[PDB]
RNA sequence: GGUCUUGUAGCUCAGUCGGUAGAGCAACGGUCUGAAGAACCGUGUGUCGGCAGUUCGAUUCUGCCCGAGACCACCA
RNA sequence: AAGGGUGCUUGACUGUGAGACAUACAGGUCGAACAGGUGAGAAAUCAGGUCAUAGUGAUCCGGUGGUCCAGUAUGGAAUGG
RNA sequence: AUCAGGACAUUAUCAUGUAGAGAAUAGGUAGGAGCAAUCGAUGCAAGUUCGCUAGGACUUGUUGAUGCGAAAGGUGGAAUACUACCCUUGGUUGUGUGCUGUUCUAAUUGGUAACUGUUAUCCAGUUUCAAGACAGUGUUAGGUGGGCAGUUUGACUGGGG
RNA sequence: GGACUGUUUAACUAAAACACAACUCUAUGCCAAACCGUAAGGUGAUGUAUAUGGGGUGACACCUGCCCAGUGCUGGAAGGUUAAAGAAGGAGGUUAGCGCAAGCGAAGCUUUUAACUGAAGCCCCAGUGAACGGCGGCCGUAACUAUAACGGUCCUAAGGU
RNA sequence: UGGACCUAAGCUGAGGCUGAAAAGCGUAGGCGAUGGACAACAGGUUAAUAUUCCUGUACUUACAGUUAGACUGAUGGAGUG
RNA sequence: GGAGAUGGGGAGCUGUAGCGAAAGCGAGUUUUAAAAGAGCGUUUGUUUGUUAUUAUAGACCCGAAACGGGUUGAGCUAGUCAUGAGCAGGUUGAAGGUUGAGUAACAUCAACUGGAGGACCGAACCGACUCUCGUUGAAACGAUAGCGGAUGACUUGUGAUU
RNA sequence: CCUGAGUAGCUCGGAAAACGUUAUUUUGAGUGAAUCUGCCCAGACCAUUGGGUAAGCCUAAAUACUAAUUAGUGACCGAUA
RNA sequence: GGGUAGGUGGUAAGAACCUCAGAUCCGGAGAUUUCCGAAUGGAGCAAUCCGGUAGUUGGAAACAGCUAUCAUUAAUUGAUGAAUAAAUAGUCAAUUAAAGCAAUACGUGGUGAAGUGAAACAUCUCAGUAGCCACAGGAAAAGAAAACGAAUGUGAUUCCGUGUGUAGUGGCGAGCGAAAGCGGAACAGGCCAAACUUAUCAUUAGAUAGGGGUUGUAGGGCUUGCAAUGUGGACUUGAAAA
C-alpha cells in the first residue's frame, strides 16, 4: 500500500520516514490528515530531505494552525430554524462548517472536521482538534421562525 | 467492456476443468476495483482500475 | 492400491489398558400360589475370527491373514 | 515299466541351436549336436521339469534390478537406451 | 484499525498409579547401598490436591537430634531413597499457528432520501440514511448439478428379440 | 364418467382430456423469494404474507389407516473421510575446498512431499409421508366342520384400515 | 379523407449504462390512429369526375388599416375536455 | 531468352561395404568366454519418357435422413397491450324496497315496483359434433342436410408486440 | 555516474511453438530482485566456456492478387457450350 | 489542341435546321449537375412533409420569390458555470478529421464448431478452417540482436529450392511436423529515453523548452586534446534534360 506517512509517531508506528511498516489498507496514507508524498528522489538525499521538511513542515502546520483558530474564533455562524409549532428540524452537521469555510477560504476535508450528527437549537458550543498539533472550539447560533 | 480506462487489457478466452478427454471454453474476467481516482483538478472519486495498475500505483505513490 | 473402522453364546447385546468371558431371548428344572395363572431363582450355551510375538500370566497390545462399511485414477 | 520304496544331490543349467512338424500371420511344437561349469552314479550315460495331449491375455504405457550404452558446449547430473 | 475468548506446541509446575500374598497404591528400567540432620527425624494439628474411605504429596505449628521398617538386612513375579528415562491425567502462566466473537470507519456496497445540472424516475457530484471490511466481484481449487451438450448401448442366430 | 358455462390435431379422434371454484403442502419479510436474459435491464409490482409463485387434487358431504428401512428433505454435532492451499522436516545434484584413490563437503539453485492445520459435502444421528414408495408368508386354535375371532413363529421399516 | 396538434402499447434515441466486437438497455427528447379539435348543405350537368366543377345560401380561423370599449396576462398553476 | 529448346547455375539426390540400439567398428558385425553356432554381408548402375497399380487431394460417377454457424420472417396460427364496434327478436322473473293481512311486535302470508344471471328460446355470428357428396372435384378443406353455443373464458376492424 | 521494474523470475491456470505446455515466446490471478561489477541463453538444473545486452521507437526490398487501362495469345468453348 | 465535308445516339422513311469562317468526332482542362441515398436542419414509408436563421424583391402586412447556413463525436480555442469561494461537470460559439461505399482478391487483430477419417467415437484430425466483427493500404504484416547455433562458424526481417517428409510429436493410430545447414531474390539501418547541461514552474518539478546521447570488439556522461568540412539519402524546394 504505502511506505511513507505524513507524521510522525502520533498513535502507532510509520512515521514521515522514506520506508515504513505497513498492514493493509489504512488512513494512514488514505486521510489527508496523515498521507504520503510520492519519493521520486531516493538515492541518499531523501532521508534528509524528508526529515527537514517533516521539521519545517511542522513548524509552518502550527503557525497556520494558529492564525486559524484566531480567525475563526473571531467570526459568527448563525443559522435559521425552520419549525412548526416550536420543534427543531434543522440539520446541524459538518455541511455548516464546509459553507462558512468556503465563504472564508481555507483547504480542510471532511473526514478532517469530524462532527457528531444530531440537531441543535439555540447557542450551543463545540471543541474539535483540526490536526495533530491543535486544540479548537467554535460557537454555532441559530435563529428561530 | 470489462476493463479500465487508463490501461487497455482485454480478457482473454481460454479453457476449463481439471479432468476430461473433451475442450470447453470460458474467459478470464480481469478483476476490477473501483477506487477514486488522484489529480490536481476537479474529478476524482470512483473510477474503475486494475488490480495490477492499482498495485503498480501504490509503489509509485500515485496516491 | 492406500487412508479409518468393525469380528464375542444356540440367536441379540456386553467388554476394568494385563491383571476377568458377563444381561435378554432359544431349551429344561425348581420356587412362590386354594387352583389355573402369573412372576422369578436359575443346569446349560463362553479357546471372546484365526495365525506368530509381548507380558508372572492376553478376549482388548504389536505384526500378518481372513469376513466385511466408508474418500481417492486421466495429455487441451 | 512311465508302478511302488530307499539313498544321493538339486539340470525345474547357461550361451546356443543346423534340422524338421504344421503352418494367413503373429503365434505354437520337437529337438541332433557344440562350448562352459555342473549333480547322480565305478563306469555306462542321464539330466535343457513333471507320461503327454488342457492350465491362457498382443503392444504401447508405467514401475523394479543390473546396465561394457548414450548423455545436447563441456564435466557431471537429469534423462533415456 | 480494534480488543477479547477458546485450541495445537512445550518450557518450568506439582500431583499422577490395588489381582493375591505384598506390615505394601507396585508403572517399571539399571548404578546407589545412601542421605534429610542450625537449612533441623520417628510422631502428632489446621488447610490444599487426591483416590481405595483408603493411597500419596505440600505451607504454617509442634518433637527435638533422629532415623527413614520402603537406603542395607526383611518381605513381593515385578524393592525401595536419589540418580537419567520412557506413560499418565488436570490445572498454571511463556509465547508461535491459524480460528471465533468485538467495536470503529476508512476501503466497499447501496433498487434510502434530498439538492443542483435538468421542463428529467437515467446519470454526475455533495450530504444524508445505512450497512461495513461483512460483501459484490475477479481468480484458483472442491462439491452439487440430464436444466443442458457430445455421444455410447458386441456378436452368433433356420428373423430378431 | 365428468359438476357444469367454457377449451383444444386450420385438414381423419372432442373427450374418461384440459380448465375453474375450491382444497392441500411448500419458498420466500422485499434490491425480495421465481426467474427471463452472457451483465446492466425487466415482470411478480409504483407489489407488500388475506402478498407471491411453484407441487398435487379438482362441485357438495364424509374419511386421509400403517411403515423414516432406503430416496429426497430439516436440524445438529460426538467421531472418522476429505481436494485446493498454507509450510515441520527430509532427500537428490553441482562443487570452493578438505582432499593419496574413494569419499566428504560450505555456497546459490534446481528437483521433494511432506509434520500440522485445512471448508462444505460424505459416512453419523434426531425429525419429515394431501413428499418418493411399499403396505408379506407360514402354523394351529371355538363339542359335525368347511369357517378362524384368538394366539405363535421367519422376513422386513412395514404388513391394506 | 389525411399532414401542418398531441398522444395508446411501441419504436427510435443527444448524453448515459452495460457488454469480445457486433450489440443490448435506457434519461431528456422525437415519431407513431384505428382516439381526442376545428368552419357546407340543396340542386344542376359530361358518354367519363364531381359536396371538389357551376347556381344559391354561409361559416371559419390569421394577417393588415380602421372606428368604439378596454390593461392585460404565459411552456406557470387549476377546471375543462 | 519470340510468355520456347537450351546455356549457366553441385545446393542436394541414388550408388560406391555393411552390422547393430547405439556406443563402436567393419569384410565383419551382434551373442558370449568364445573367433564355435546362429544374424545379415562378402560390387551387382543411375536420368528420363510410356503403360499398370497405388498415396492424398470434391478423386469411376449421381443418391440421403442430418450437423453447426449466419440471415429472414407475427400480413397464417397462439399469446398479450391499445383502440373500437356489433351481437335480430322473444322468454325468465333473484333480491331489494313499498302496501296490506297477520302477530304484543316478529315469524309468516297476499301482493305491487324492480331487474339478476360464465340464464334460456333462438337470427346475423362463431365453431365444426353427425351421415351423404366429391375426394388425379367447382374447391390443396369444402357443398347439401342437420347440430351446439350465441350479453359473455363472445367475436372480430385496425395498430403493436412476442 | 546512466544504459528502459510489478520487469525478469517463481506458484497456480493457460496459450504458440514440430510440441499434443517442456527449456523458448505470451499472460489471467498471486507474489516478487539485481544492475555490464551483473542479467539471460547454449530444450531439467549446477560448474567452465562462449554469445550477445532483452524489460524503448521506426524502417523501402524478398512478396501475395487482378476489379482497371492498352496490346495480345490460346494442340480455349463455339448458342444444350 | 487534332482533324473534317456533313450530321441531327439504335430500330432511319419523312420532317426542320444549321455546315466549307471548321462543325460532327478524339483527347486535355473545365463550368454546371434535380431528388433520395454515409444523407447530416427536423421527421418519416428513397425518390415525401414541416422547417429555422441571415439577407434580398413585391406588396400596409400576412405571405410569397432567389442565395448561404442550422447533425454528431473527438481534439484544440474562447466565453461559460451549480454543492462549494475557487474549482468542477455541464452549456454555447469557432477551427480541424470523420461517419459511407467497394477490388467478392490479398493484411492483421479479435471471435470462433460441426459433420470428417480414424471403418464406432469422446482423443488427434477436419483448422484456427468456415463464418462473423473491427481497423487497413496499395499492398500489409514482419523486421535490427538477452539473434543463432556449436564452431578456428555466421551476423536485420520475408519469400523461393534442397535439407525432408527427416529429428521429433502423438487413444505412440489418423496423422502432424520442423528448426538449423546449404543454394538464390534484395540487402540501410537509423531514431528516443536514461546519465549531465541551459530557463520557467510556490526550485518539495516529479513538467515543459533546448543542447549531449543513441550500445558489446561496451558505449555514453566527466575534465580535455588531436584531426576535419567529408558522404549518404529513407527525404523540402524550385531549374534543367530526357
Amino acid at each position: 500500500m504505502k511506505v511513507i506517512l505524513k507524521q510522525d509517531v502520533s498513535n502507532l508506528g510509520k512515521r514521515f520516514d522514506v520506508v515504513d511498516v505497513k498492514d493493509g489498507y489504512a488512513i494512514h496514507f488514505l486521510f489527508p490528515k496523515k498521507l504520503a508524498a510520492p519519493l521520486t528522489k531516493k538515492s541518499l538525499q531523501d532521508r534528509d530531505l524528508f526529515l527537514k521538511k517533516q521539521q519545517e513542515h511542522y513548524e509552518i502546520n502550527k503557525a497556520l494552525s494558529h492564525k486559524l483558530k484566531e480567525v475563526i474564533e473571531q467570526t459568527e455562524l448563525h443559522f435559521s430554524l425552520k419549525e412548526h409549532n416550536g420543534r427543531p428540524y434543522g440539520s446541524i452537521i459538518t455541511k455548516q462548517i464546509i459553507n462558512q469555510a468556503h465563504t472564508k477560504g481555507m483547504a480542510l476535508q471532511k473526514f478532517m472536521f469530524k462532527d457528531n450528527v444530531r440537531l441543535g437549537f439555540g447557542d450551543h458550543e463545540i471543541t474539535l482538534h483540526i490536526f495533530e498539533d491543535t486544540t479548537a472550539v467554535l460557537k454555532v447560533k441559530v435563529t428561530p421562525d | 467492456a470489462k476493463k479500465d480506462q487508463l490501461t487497455l487489457r482485454g480478457p482473454l478466452y481460454g479453457n476449463n476443468r481439471s479432468h476430461s478427454k473433451t475442450i470447453t471454453r470460458r474467459k478470464w474476467n480481469v478483476n476490477l476495483q473501483p477506487c477514486k481516482v488522484k489529480t490536481a483538478d476537479g474529478k476524482t472519486t470512483r473510477i474503475l482500475v486494475s488490480t495490477r495498475t492499482l498495485r503498480t500505483l501504490k509503489k509509485h505513490n500515485r496516491l
